[PDB]
This record gives structure tokens, C-alpha cells and sequence, in this order.
């Protein structure tokens, strides 16, 4: 996952 | 003062208990220093398709008798392409026994993530604007600015401790630092961005050769491998022999044989000397299937994720705007102090  | 909260390391994120309202409706949320919003699942929330978002805990608003609705619309777009939409209110938030009062969060109807987030960087990247460019509601205080403010924490500081690959847990504190989970001393480098946690990396040593960077890198709990610019990736993707593969239509991704010889290490330098070294068992990611990931992905953006960050105890202060690092010790010893 990549979080912005 | 200090908060320890335990991370469980669910695989490709790390999360937390934080629990919500009046009556503590308790949330397993990531831990997520790559952005600065705090969003629950809603327990009457949509989940998106094939996505199980209702098994970390839900928050039911109207069981809370100290939720406020701010009359304002919530969405976000992360860097995988992942959305939370919902509405912003205020509620009580606690970690670890520790209370704050009138904190501002989303309460999320619909999301493509598996679990809430806390959002924990500046305020200044909080997601409070629409398509159209426009500022929806303005930037807040989010929760370490309010640990902060309501006398919990000194400095807007938390020390992470994502620990050994194979570890269950971690420890992120809040407001102190462990000194005996590294080697050498903390080196305090400047962030580079007034929105995101960067710090400048020179260079990068990969199989002994040295590859110049000197840009910004993000320090992301909340992302799970290393990205960087397309063109730098795939000169260390020619050294690590990585393969770039058509995923999707517009995904790219690298992949790597899971036979590769990983007895070697990759080392990232930054300012002042600075240097954390990580095996190269990190670059080797099982998809389970006799295929691997490569540990290293393209994207504009620059981002050391958790196979990095295991390897370093980060004090992130974003009072000072400095994050300071060291190559992490794994021990179970502790020696904690308030920062």
C-alpha cells in the first residue's frame, strides 16, 4: 500500500 | 510527558488500537505518517468491492454522546489509489488510556482501505480540499498537535519503532524516545517540505556501486516497499537485475526472481554523515506463488516505506522540523524519555  | 502505543505488524501495514466517542468504541487503525487525517469506519459504511473494511472495528457516531458533526464532506485520495469519503466531525480520541477531548476526525460511509487510518503529519497535508482546487473546510488540529495542546505530550514529536522484519509488534511513542533501540547517535536531519516528512537522501549504494540522488525522500509508516523516480529505479533495477512489468494498464511494478541472492545490503545516505544500512532480504518481497516483487517501485514520488524504516529508530519532530534517525538496534530493552 501507499498511504497522501 | 510520553505515550507508548504497541504496532501490530499486519504484513503490509502497521496498526494500532485508538478508541473514539464517549464510550470508547475501540478502532484498529494504521499508523500513518504520510498523512495527517484521522478516519474511522463507519459501522454502517459501504465497504468497496472485494475489500473487507468492517473487521478492524467500527465507529457508530449517534452511541457517542460527545460526537460533534461539523457539516462538512470528507474525501481522500492516497497514493495507490485508494478513497475514504465520509463527513468530518469531533469526538474523543484515546490512545493508551490517554484522552483528548474535541478532536476533529472523518467519519467515514464508503472506502477501498481495509481499516481507519490515523494520519499523524502536518497539518498542512490534511485532506480538506475537493477536485476543484478549492478548500473545503479549513486545516485543524489533528492529533499530535491536539496530545499537545491539551498538556499530554511537550513537543509534537513520536519516536517509531517498526522493528525486525519478523517481529509481531512495534512501538511508536509519542512525545519520548527509547534510547536503547539504536546504534550511534540520533542524527537530526531537517525536513525538506513544509507538507510532507522529507528528508534529503545523497545517495544510494546498491551490490558496492554508488547512485547519486540528493532530492527529498518521505519517511511513510503507511506505505509498504521503497518508490522512486522512474528513471533512478531503473538504474538500480540494471544493478539488482529487477525486471519492470506491465501490471495493469497504467501500473508498472517491479518484480525480482525469489531465488536471488540477498546476503548483501542496500545503504541509504543522508545529511551530516548519516547512513542505515538494510539487508537485502527487504527487496525480496513473496507474493506467494514462486513470484516476487522487487522491494524498490517506480513513481514521481520518493517514498522509504516499512522496508526501510525497520531498519531505522526515527524521532520525528515536527515542532522543530527535523526527523532524526540511526540505525535501529533490536532489543527488548528499554530506556525511555520524554522528549
Amino acid at each position: 500500500v501507499v498511504f497522501a | 510527558d510520553s505515550i507508548s502505543l504497541s504496532l501490530i505488524n499486519e504484513g503490509p501495514s502497521y496498526a494500532s488500537k485508538v478508541s473514539v466517542g464517549s464510550n470508547k468504541q475501540q478502532q484498529t487503525v494504521i499508523i500513518d505518517t504520510g498523512s495527517s487525517d484521522f478516519w474511522v469506519v463507519d459501522s454502517n459504511a459501504q465497504c468497496g468491492k472485494g475489500v473487507d473494511c468492517k473487521s478492524s472495528g467500527t465507529f457508530t457516531p449517534s452511541s457517542s454522546s460527545s460526537y460533534k458533526n461539523l457539516g462538512a464532506a470528507f474525501t481522500i485520495r492516497y497514493g495507490d489509489g485508494s478513497t475514504s469519503q465520509g463527513t468530518w466531525g469531533k469526538d474523543t480520541v484515546t490512545i493508551n488510556g490517554v484522552s483528548i477531548t474535541g478532536q476533529q476526525i472523518a467519519d467515514v460511509t464508503q472506502t477501498s482501505v481495509d481499516q481507519g487510518i490515523l494520519g499523524i503529519g502536518y497539518t498542512s497535508n490534511e485532506a480538506v480540499y475537493d477536485t476543484s482546487g478549492r478548500q473545503t473546510t479549513p486545516n485543524y488540529d489533528n492529533v499530535p498537535v491536539t496530545l499537545k495542546k491539551q498538556g499530554k505530550i511537550r513537543t509534537n514529536a513520536y519516536s517509531l519503532y517498526l522493528n525486525s522484519p519478523s517481529a509481531e509488534t512495534g512501538t511508536i511513542i509519542f512525545g519520548g524516545v527509547d534510547n536503547a533501540k539504536y546504534s550511534g547517535k540520533l542524527v537530526a536531519e531537517q525536513v525538506t517540505s513544509s507538507q510532507a516528512l522529507t528528508i534529503s537522501l545523497a545517495s544510494v549504494n546498491l551490490k558496492g556501486s554508488s547512485f547519486s540522488f540528493g532530492d527529498g525522500a518521505l519517511l511513510d509508516s503507511g506505505t509498504t516497499l521503497t518508490y522512486f523516480p522512474s528513471d533512478f529505479a531503473a538504474q538500480l533495477a540494471d544493478k539488482a537485475g529487477a525486471r519492470l512489468v506491465q501490471v495493469a494498464r497504467d501500473q508498472y511494478l517491479y518484480f525480482i526472481d525469489c531465488n536471488t541472492d540477498t546476503s548483501g545490503t542496500t545503504v541509504f545516505n543522508f545529511g551530516n554523515g548519516a547512513k542505515i544500512t538494510v539487508p537485502n532480504t527487504e527487496y525480496v518481497y513473496q507474493n506467494g506463488d514462486g513470484t516476487c516483487l522487487w522491494g524498490i517501485q517506480p513513481s514521481d514520488d520518493t517514498i522509504l516505506g516499512d522496508n526501510f524504516l525497520r531498519h531505522a529508530y526515527l524521532l520525528y519532530n515536527l515542532d522543530a522540523n527535523t526527523i532524526s534517525i540511526a540505525q535501529v538496534k533490536y532489543t527488548t530493552d528499554s530506556s525511555i524519555s520524554a522528549v
